[PDB]
Formats: structure tokens, C-alpha cells, sequence
């Protein structure tokens, strides 16, 4: 995942 | 069921870290409403301090998706994704209570592997980043320069700044 | 055990 | 590492 | 349900850590006896350790939201954001049992990264310090001096000091 | 369903380790049965080792909170906490079963940090002490000083022990 | 039930990672739509990172095996697994909200014990490999050293490029 | 749930690692369409990558002990006992869908202890192995001499060659 | 070795956390110089974080009890304990690098138990503690409440800052 | 080393459960003490719970390898391949002091993976089994029939028990 | 000792992470080396990712304390502390091997408990972060001004751009 | 030191799994005893369940490399990479003593991610595995094709198969 | 010492991953065996699976940085990072034995945090991914373009194939 | 502890 | 730190 | 060292728990002893709460087994095993410190798995079991009865009340 | 199991  | 009966008054409630198990929740309830009633308008409480960026997508879209408006209360806070979703509410409708914290950020991800690899996740990274802040800068009035500049870093402010920095529209005395 |  |  | 039968009756317990789960398990119940009936009191129980500042101003925020009186009354313990909360009920009807203990500090928290980063939290975090600070003394008359100064470190109370204190209102017999 | 069937007779199961949760669940449980019959007496059946000592009071308080009569009936064993709230019964209805085993000590905790916060939470603890002895004093014909020395390490009892010592205010056979 | 109720109005949703027990969740829902009217189309919302390629199979499988026709579309993203059934919709029925991303690649596997294990795993994992690249090629209208070529490493794409490219037919917009 | 409206239709699903537990769940789903129609077909969809044999023997038994026909269809994939459970199917009525994978191999298992106990569990793999590989060459036609061949390592095949081999009868499309 | 080859110049090391199995290394290179000439000044480096109070005491008494002086050099750091240990080195011979940073707090410590046990180890603990700052005060010239008020929470300065502060008497410029 | 002085009076000590490693170094010594003098006594001290087969038999073999005669004495315990090489000793010059235990059994082991591997396992531990059954037989006189009889399960003996057995030739009183 | 034969020659490596026991080493031989003679350049080989501020300065003051000439040479790479020690270099006598690689950033640390102490570890992290740059400066001959808005986030260098930035004297061809 | 010992006689022990650390140990021995005598005979002892390939062929190129005759001798067990390099000892000199045991097979690893990354180490395993049946071909007077059909799986056998297949040329007796 | 003495005749060992540590120990041997003779040539037997790059590229420098020649000899394996040191020999003098392998591929690595930050660091693996192929296309006669593409994934190759590349000039027949 |  |  | 200097005074330690090492070590010592001269006494102190029963029977038939008498010396304590040994002294010489304790109990153990080899691990501990008592009846002049009764359960005593029991002959003073 |  990527979380911004 | 105490969530299932606000969802009857059209209260949805986002609360806690964001992922594809949360907005495939919030989705559904978002089109439910939508079945139940394409004009009424529907209110969705956000209490998040982020997550997942697509994740968090998945319920701009879906919101700007059906037909009846989705106005956005923060309470407690919104930060990172959590206050991207807040300013992607109705506009005239994105609301907050006195005392919730709001902030804005740049995104933060992870790769390893072979330096071809890292490449592409940084590129794909560095493209939501800029992704992101046009939406949010067309979200608040602010330039591109502007945010870009303010979410190098965590940038916190309260929900009376928030509106004033364009986020929200109203906060409720 | 035995699994085939 | 592959062995024998 | 026993916890829904009491909920009948307009009584909320908050009991234990403080956390978004929990906060917006308390909300959705104010939320829901507002539209019940919006002119009826509200009793929120509460026997908490304290817990995450951002979830308790969630549940602060959404009782002065609200129509509904919501009075307040101490069982077990009431510290950190659980005695904060405890003093944000209705003017005159904050309570506490005969035997509760009721305590106020000022916040915890960490922060890790680089210095600038570090810098920015901790500036976050002494702003909640000071939003908190100034709401307790608002809440109990209490000066704003005298609340910093009380609550540098853990400040421990019985009923009773409490009422003096300027906390809660009434201790029941 | 069992344990609520046994409500509708008004009797309360306090089973096991005591805390918030465990608490939670009987003072929500006293004042249900009091708003159904504020009359009516209400059976209090321990089996407790005790536990955290805010949540027991919570109980307490809550005891002689309500109206109706809360007797204590000792059965299994009602250890530190546990012991204190079947003293802490109506005043003529403390019971317990021929082979039960009551117990009472001095409070048990930890600190750690700056020799500053040792400080305030070992007062905070020995503040707790002495309002436990008092009470525990009040409910039997002990001195506070005889409680004082008694609890200062384990102090096992029989029902009949429990009797004479004045915790209980018979032994049923 | 919320899930359930959508599943009243023909709505199905797969999101997160694919592996059996999602799979067979996705097939039972779409074997039992068939079963309620083998005519009215289906929605097939996919929010997904990919998963185990025989678990997308059976999906996929199934979704041209029921009678129903199975529009597809994806939200947030759907990546590997997740893009190779969103591309597999009824032609014409694709769509992607504006904001999500697409993304292919080729399979990812492991492989441990003697050489001739290694190598029927090798084998196989390069059958499912051509095999994919193969449905993707048709899907899409891209030839197929042009799948095998911008498959080998992650290749993102956002809806609009998702749509040029031909893994779907339209961009739903606000 | 959705499983049990399928179970209306005569269809059965039979997903993931095959042990006791899943077993017990698809044999009473067996005996359970046995008490309803007796003469109706079952649909038996697989996608399972093995599993316990002996749990599998349990299914296999109980197709041809009940009176209605086995229809199995294979859907993702069919491997180890997967494939033997499948090439089970009533004969005729064994389908796969068209991208399916049908795997067969010999039995694993594993054994520890004194010498003797080897050869003991030693010897019962064995068996398991030759009385499996001989219920694979029945259903397909093959010899015993070359399903042993085949199976000696992992075989992996399409849904055609699964035909062209004699484990499944047909290919949907 | 080669601190080795600096113990014949009477130079001693000490670095990292203090303890009894460092303080005791310290102690048997002070006790063996000064067994190896009374007279001859004895030069203690110090880099160190702190640690075990009664360790570092035994360190502190040691270079007392030898006849020969005892100078101290800060090298890094001296904090907690390191920098007590550093302020008592022979009047006129506590010395600092230009950039060693050197810290002064209160102690630190922990309990767990019966309250009557927390209360001998937080009566224990600020013994130490004053017995700490009252040395304090005798090697800077400070006063004991400002000692007291300056070691209440992290204090932290520049080799310079100390130099006036009164805990070391020379910066190595 | 002790051991190393024990060394220059021809004494070898192999204590514990035998592996690779310590059965490496017992041959090495072996072959030193060749080295020195290929015409004297070798003593061969044993106490030992068994081990690894393989690691034994390099040691049993490298025994008669060496051209000095080996004597074997058992001290403490000599069980399963302790047994064994206390057995394989020159004859007349197998020892075992008094109390000394002596235990012999059939081999241990283990085997997972395909049926194919397991047997191919299954049969390598039965062939050790065989092989050192003989060995056993030839150096204890006894039978091979007898040997594979009383060593299905662990055969306790004493010294005394031990001798009558053939294992060892006399008991050092 | 590879190493001490090489100590004999007045070279000295410091490889890995500088921690307080690294720094104790490279501070004792910095020692013994000027003991030996006071008048001859030392050789200080770097090849560090960096470490802990402190124990780093430790390195830098001592350089900087005794008598002879430390030339810096930078191998592999020269990171954080690494970077700042490797242009604490005898001005003039910092070299670097072609392929290095040199990096400088801001401190980087963590800060857990009460607002005070947040802000109290935060305050020192800023002192530090602001007297390394200052030293950067000085050093490299780059503004103070220019030294912090490079170092916000991690600046990599190849030795010929190190030596252009001033943070080295000459790339050895 | 036992081993350095009989190093001096030329004898050489590779006990235990082969990994790179072994390897490099025995090389350097082999090294050494080349020029301590290019002319005289090397014994390298073998009790190996084998190890890593590439370190195993370390040893044997190493063998090959030095013009000192390298003769093996089994002692224990010889598998894998260990009877490969007993079958590796100078034509006529590789031996075992009677009760070892030799085991070939073929080369086992793994792979993990991308297709074409397991594709790229399969082919290398496979090259590897060709690589090592055509030595060990060349070694016994076997046939490439009766090798590998030999080893695809474990095969065991006494130290006298060993010498009928041709992998040793005596067994010393 | 086994080691110690081949280091006298000028002999080197690379062995296992390449990291600061064992770097560290090369750059050390290099150094002095320069200082002992800085004309005769220095033999490295690498055989290494690779390791961190800035470890290896220490190597590298120092082995152009002295006078004397550095002859490189592949044993086992010379994988990245190793067959790049291999094919930083002294030109004519880069052997390899018979059997053993040469591995290039490109840099590997991870990067956590904000877009910002492996944006850094993914351009800082790109920089050295460059840095890698133009040295391995300088030692090779490989064009840039070639070595770029025929290392994007793992390149496995003989020796006598390492040699037509250019990356060692003779196999030791 | 702070690294540089 | 990164592997070449 | 210490401990090898006192066994030039034929001074050997037993201290701590007792296993095959710790037996190892001491029946060396004792085999090295009778060397250097069979006739002169030997001091064996104990200090042990026992260990392996095999272990201690090792060591008391060693130490009948040599020439030299072995007296027995308990300092602290003397338990299990340990006691064992005590009493093993040579007559008259088994000595005890006036504040040792010696403790003496029938055997520990284990048995697991099938009930024929509990029953073969069970009886062959009450063998050792009845072996120790007799052993003890005939070191002390206790009866068989006597002791088999006393060492049912843990049975402490003084170093007086151990010499009236019979386990050591005197106390010194 | 297998994924991509």
C-alpha cells in the first residue's frame, strides 16, 4: 500500500 | 444496530485509519443511499487520520459518483486522506465542529527491489503526490504552489484556519 | 498428515 | 543460495 | 440488550480507554438520541483512564453540537481527557459518586524522525496542550495559570476537591 | 438466555478478575434493574479475586446509588476488591455459602518515570489505602487501626471467620 | 445487510486482495444473480491490488460462463489480478471513475526443492504468464509483444490511459 | 448467507485446502441434498489445491454412496486431490470451465521416531499412493503404469488436455 | 589493548551506560593507579548517557577515597549521572571539549507491588535524589532549591554554559 | 586444557550426544594419538546419550582404522550409539566402571516430502538398522535375532548386565 | 592486529556506526597516537553511514584537541556524522577516493512523553541541527543560510561535487 | 591445536555442511599445504551432508588448482557436494573406510517474485545440475544420462556400491 | 593463523557478503601489504555473492588507490558486486578457475517515508546504477548501452563466457 | 538517542 | 547501504 | 587462572547444576589428579542443587576408581544429586561448612509417548531410584527403609543435623 | 500460492  | 439506524437518517460516519476494508463499507452505504433516495442529501461524518491513497480515491469518486450531495463533518480530526475526503464534500456543505484538527500532507509509501523497480514506485508515487495537490487546490481556491509548498510537511490547523485556507466552508459554533 |  |  | 435498554432511558457509559472506535461508538449514541428528542437531558456515565485527544474532542464537540443537555456524572474514575470530558457536561449538571477519583495532566505523546519533523509535532502537540488547558480553566473558573501550573504532572482529586476545584458541580449521596 | 433469565429474578453474577469492563457491565446491569423496580431487593452473587480498584468503587458507589437494596452473597471466594463489595452490601444482607473464603490486603500497584511521578503515584496509591480501610472499617466493627494491621499482607478468613470479623452479615447452610 | 441489499440491485463488489475465499465469494454471488434473472446485466465494482491467478481465473471463468452480461467497474484501483478482470467486463461495459488507477504486470511466484521442481513451477508460472498476456492482448486490442513489453515491470495508467489503452470502454465522469 | 441459496439449487462449492473440517461441511451437504430430491443432479463446483487424503476419501466415498449424481465443474483450479475428487464426477457430467488448471501429483507426508514407525507410515503413504493412482487410471482410462509416471512429480495441465487425458469429460464455453 | 597502553598514563575512559559491571571496571583503574603512584594526577575521560545511580555513587566515592586527583574531561556528552560524576572531579580540574553537551535531571526509577513496598522505594528514590542535588549544589556553587528547580525535567547546555553554571571550571579551547 | 594434558596420557573423552562436530574432533584425536605412537593403548572414555548414526559410525570406523588398539570405558552412561561404539572396543579391553548404565535400541530418524522420498528414507534407516544390528551381534556373541529382538524398544542394563550380555568384557570394581 | 599494525603507521579506520563504543576506539587511538608523536599527521580512513550526534562530536572535538594534523580520507562513503567528520579534516588535508560517496542531512532522532519533555527533546535536537550546520559551514566555506536548505533532506555527492561543495580538499586520482 | 596438528601432516578435515566459510577454510589449508611442499600427498578427510554448490565448487577447482595430488577418504558420510568431492580426490587415491555411506543427487534451491526472474534461476539451477552430472559422469565412467537418471533422487549406498559405481577406488579394509 | 599466513605471501580472501565490516579487513590487507612492498603484485580470491555497494566500491578505490597490481581469482562465485571487484583487477591479470560462476545484474535496495524522500533515494540508486555499468563497460570493452541491458535482471555466466565479455582475461585451465 |  |  | 591454579593444591570445584559437561570436566580433573600423583588426597568441593543422575554416577565412580582418596567439602549446599556426591566422600574425610544445607529426594524425570516405552522409562527410574536409597543406606548407616522413607519428598537439613544422619563426618569450624 |  501507499498512504498519503 | 445504532450505525445502521443514523444510516436511516442518511448518516454514514468514516472513524479510524483508511483502507480498502473501510471505503468498500463507506462505498456501499454511499450507493445504498443513492437507491434509497438520489435527492436527499447525505451526511458524512469524518474522524480519520488517514490511510490508504487509493483507498481513500475510491470514496472521492463514489461521491461524486451519485446524485445526492454529500456534505462532510469533521469531527475529532482529519488529517492526511482524512482531510482530502473533507474538502472533497459538496460545496457550501463541508462543515466541522470547534474544536477537530485538520491536516495536510504530502504522500508517504514504501519500495524495494531493483532500482528499476523503485523508479517506477517512486514515479507512481510522485504522480499521486502531484494528483492530489491539484485536486486539493482546486478543492480550496489555494494555487498550486501554494499547497504543494504547505503539505512538504505535516501541516496541522484548526477547523477555523481550515476554512480559511479554504478546506471547509462552515464550522459550527 | 498424508496430503495428496 | 542454491545448494547440493 | 442491557446496554440498549439503558440507552433507552437517554444514559450513555463511557468506560475505559478513549480511542475513534470508541468515541465514535458515543457519538453515533448522542447523535441518535438527539433525534429521538431533542429537549430531553442526557446522561453520560463516565469511568475512563483518558486516552487519545483528538477522540475525546470528538466526543466534547458532539455534546455541545447537539440539542440535548448532556450531564455528566463520574463512576470509578474520571482522568486526563476522562476528567476533561467530565467537566465540558452541562452547567449544573456535572456530577461524580461520593468515591470517584478525578485527575488532569497535561498531554502525552511522541514524536520520531528528523528535526524538523519532530519540531512540527511537538509544536502540535503543545497547541493541544494550551486548546485543552484554557478549556479547563473556562470549564471549572479555574485560571488559566493555575490550570498549567496544577497540571504539569499528574494531579489526583477526590469527589469532593473536585467540587472545589471547580470540576464538577455536585456529588451525589 | 442464562445470566439474563437470572436478571428478570434480579440476581447479579460478579465472576472473576474486576475491571472497567467487568464494572461496566454490572453497574449497567444495577441500574437497569432499578429503573425497572426501584423496590425490590437485588442479588449480588460474588465470586471475585478482586481487581483494579476504581472499577470496584465504581460499583460501590453505584450500590448505594440506586434505591433498592444491594445484599451480597459470597460464593466460591471474594478476595481483595472482591471482599470489600460484599462488606459493602446492605447492611443486614451480606451473606456467603458455608465453604467460601474471604480475604482482604492493602492495595497493590507500579510507578515508574522521574522520582517526582514515583512520588505522586505512591501517595495517590497509600491515599487509596487508607480510604479502603476506612471504608472496610465502617462495614465491620473493626478499628481502622485493626484493619490497618489485618490487611497489611493476605488476610484468608472462612464464612464463619468472615462473620465473627464482621464482613458478612451471616453464613446461609 | 448492506452488502447483501446491493447484491438486490445486481450490484457485486470485489475489493482488496484475490485469493480463494474471495474468489468463491465473487462466483457465488455471480452464479446466484444468474439464477435470479439470467437476463438484467451485472455490476462488478473492483477496488483491487491483485491476488492468486487461479483465484482471479475462476472469476473470470465465471464470468462469461453465466448467462448475464457482467459489466465491470473499477474504483480506486485495480492493479494486476485486479486490472486483468476489470479488462475482462462485457465490451462495452468497462468503466473506471476518474480518479482510480489501472496497473499490469506479469506474475509473481515462488519456487523451492530439487531442480526438477523448480522447473515445472517455472514452466507453469510461464504458462499463466503467455496465457494472461494473451487475454490481455484481446481485451485490449494491444498486440501481444505490446502486453509482453509494458507487462514485464509494474505499469500504472490512470483511468483516462486505462481507456486509450483499451482495458476499458468508458470514463465515468461527475 | 449466499451459500445456503445455492445449496437450494443443488450446487455445492468445494474451495480451498481440503481437510476434517471441509469435508464434514461438503459431506452433509451431500447427505443433506440426498434427504431432498434423490434423483437430482448436484453441482459440485471445485477450485481446491488439495489437501488431507484421507478427508478427501471422505467426499470421494460419499458421491457414490448417495443415490443423486455428482456433477463436479472446475473453476480457477483442480490440484492434487482437487484433481482426484474432480476426475470422481459422475461420468459425463465432469466439466471445467475453459481456463481452469488441473494438477495431479503423488501423496506428501511425513514421519518421525524409531525405524520401525518409518516403515510403518512409510508403508501406509504407499498404499495411499497406489490405491489413489489406481482410482485416477479407472476414471481416465489410463494405464497404472503411466498415471505412476505422471504423477511422480507435479503434472500440470489446461482444461483440454484435462479432457484429452480422461480426468474431466468436457469443456463449457 | 590500547586503553590499555593509555592506563599507563593514567588516563581512564569511561564510556556508555553506567552500571556495575562499568563502574567497577573504573573503580580497579582508579584503585590500581593510584596503587601505582599516590602522587601523579589521574585524568578521567567521560562520554556517558548516565545510568545506575548507586553505580555511578561508587564511582563518585572512589575518586575521593585515592589520594591522587581526579581531573575530569567531558568528550560528547555527560548526562545524568555522567555529568554528577563530571562536576565531581578535583576542584579546579573539571574540563569540557568545545561541543560536549552536559545534562542535569532528577533520578529515575520504578516500583511495583503493595503500596507499603511502592512507598519504601519512592521514600528510597528521593533520598537519592536530594542526597543528588545537595552534591550538586556543593560542586557548582548553585544553590539547592535552584538545583532542585533546574534538575526537575531534562536540563540541558553547551560546555560553556556549564562552565558558568558552575559544574566544570575549563573549556579546552 | 585439561582434556589436552589428559590427551598426552592417551585418554579421550567423548562426553554427550555425539553429532558431526564431536565426532570430528574425537577422530582427530584419534588419528593424533596414531601419529604419536602407533603401538599403544588408546583409552576411550564414554558417556554418552547417543546421536547422530553417520557421526558414530566415522568414529567406530576410524577406531580400526588407527593402528593402536582402542579401549573402550563407559562412565556414567553409554546408551544407543553410546552403547554401540562402547561395544566396538578391542576385545578383553571393553570396560565400564560399576554403576555405569548401558542402553541399546534400533535407530531414530524422520522423513517428510513426496511418498517417494519418504521411502527412499525409510529404506536408508532400515539398512542402518540391519548394519548396526549385525555389528552388535558380532561384538557381543549374541544372536542376530536376539540383538533385533531386544533392541525394538531401549534396552536398560547394568554393568553387570552388560557383561553377561557381551557388551562389555569386564566391570572395573 | 591488522588493524594495530596499521595504528603503528598512524592510520586509523572508522568503518560502520558511530555509536559511543566506536568513539571511544577512534577517540583512544587518537590519544595514543599523539602520545607517540605529537608532531606527525594521523591518517583518519572514513567509511560511515553516520551514527549518534554526540559520540560523533566526541570524534570531532579530540581531532580538534590534540597536537597533530588529522587528514581525513573518505572510502565507500561518507554519510551524516560521517560527512561532517570527513570535513572536520585538517583544512587542506581532507581527501576522498574517486568513488565515494558523500552525504549530509539534518539530525534525525525520537521524543516520547509529556508535552514538557517533548519540548524539551525537540529544543536540543534544534541546538544540535543548528550547530552542526554552523560547523558544515565553516568548514565547507558554504553559508549558513545555504547549509540548512541543502541538508533538509538527504544531499548525496559524488567525491568531485564533495570537493566543489568544500567539504574536501582533493579527489586522489 | 588438534587440527592444526595434523594439518602438518598434510591431513586436512572437511566436517559438517559446506557454505562459503568452510570453503574458504579449506582452500586456504590446501593453499598453504602447496607451498609447503607441492610434491607431497594431501589426505582431506570427508564427513559431509553437503552444502552450497558454488562453495563447493570452490574446493574442488581448488583441488585441481594446486599441484599437490589431493587424495579423499570417506569417513561418516559423504552427501551430495560431499560425495562430489570424494568423487573428486586425485584418480586412484579416493577412498572410504567400510561402514560410511555416499549419497548423490541432483542440485536443490529456490526461487521467489517475477516469472522471469524464477525462469532466470531455474535455468541457472539446470545449468548448474548439468554442470555437476557431467563431472560426476566424468569421475565414475558413467554415462551423462545414467547420472542424472541416478540422482533425481536421493541414492544411497554402502562404501562398497560406492566403489562398484566408481565415485571411490578402495574401501581401506 | 591459516589466514594470516597466505597474507604473508601477499594473499588475500574475499569471501562471503561483501558489507563495511569485511570491507574494512580488505582495505586494511591492501594497505599494509603496500607499506610491506609497494611493487609486488597482490593476489584477492574473491568468491562472493555481492553485498552494499559503497562496502564495495571501498574496495575497489583502495585496490587503484595503492601502487601495487591487484590480480583478482574467482573460486566459487563472483556475484554483483563481487564480479565487479573481480573485473576491477589489474588488466591481463583477472583470472577465474575453471567451474566457477560470474553474476551481474543491477543495484538493489528500499526506500521508506515521503514521495520526497525515496525520490532521493530512488535517484541516488539510479546514480549509482549509472556509476556501476560505466566502470563494468570501462573494464569490459562492453558499450554502455550493452552492459545496461544485458544486466536489467540477473546475468549468469561461465567462466570461460565471463572471459568473451571481457570481465576477467584467463581461466586457470 | 540523536543521530547525526 | 544499498546491494549492487 | 584461579580455578587452575587451586587444582595444582588437588583442589577441584562442583559447583552449580550437574550434567554430562559439568561431569566431564570434573572426572578429567580427577583423572589428571590420580596422575600426577595416585596417593595423595584430593579436595573436591561442592556447591550444587544437583543435575543428570548419569552425570553424578559418573563422577562417584570415578572418584572410587582412582587411586587417591577424594574428600567431599559442601559450601552453601549440597542437594539432589549433589548430596549424592557428598556422601560419596572417602570415609572420615567427608566434610561440610557450618551454614550449608544438605537435601536429599528420590529422582526427577520424564517419559513421553507410547505406554511401553512410559513403562520402560518408569521402571528404569525407579532402578536408579532404588540404587541411590541403597546406596545412601550404606554411606550413612541408615536403613534402606529408612532413607527410601526420608527421600520421598524434599528433606533440607544443617550441616550438624547432616553429620548425625550420617551423609559427612565432620563440620569444620 | 501464485499472484500477478
Amino acid at each position: 500500500n501507499v498512504l498519503g | 444496530d445504532i450505525y445502521s439506524r443514523l444510516l436511516k437518517d442518511r448518516i454514514v460516519l468514516l472513524s479510524g485509519e483508511i483502507n480498502d476494508s473501510v471505503a468498500s463499507s463507506i462505498v456501499a452505504q454511499l450507493l445504498f443511499l443513492e437507491a434509497e433516495d438520489p435527492e436527499k442529501d447525505i451526511g458524512l461524518y469524518i474522524n480519520s487520520p488517514g490511510g490508504v491513497i487509493t483507498s481513500g480515491l475510491s470514496i472521492y469518486d463514489t461521491m461524486n459518483f451519485i446524485r445526492p450531495d454529500v456534505s462532510t463533518i469533521c469531527i475529532g480530526q482529519a488529517a492526511s486522506m482524512g482531510a482530502f475526503l473533507l474538502s472533497c464534500g459538496a460545496k457550501g456543505k463541508r462543515f466541522s465542529l470547534p474544536h477537530s484538527r485538520i491536516m495536510i500532507h504530502q504522500p508517504l509509501g514504501g519500495a524495494q527491489g531493483q532500482a528499476s523497480d523503485i523508479e517506477i514506485i517512486s514515479n507512481e508515487i510522485l504522480r499521486l503526490k502531484g494528483l492530489m495537490n491539484s485536486i486539493l487546490a482546486q478543492n480550496s481556491g489555494q494555487s498550486l504552489e501554494q499547497i504543494a509548498k504547505d503539505t512538504d510537511r505535516d501541516f496541522y490547523m484548526s477547523a477555523k484556519e481550515a476554512k480559511e485556507y479554504g478546506l471547509i466552508d462552515k464550522v459550527l459554533q | 498428515g498424508f496430503t495428496q | 543460495v542454491l545448494g547440493f
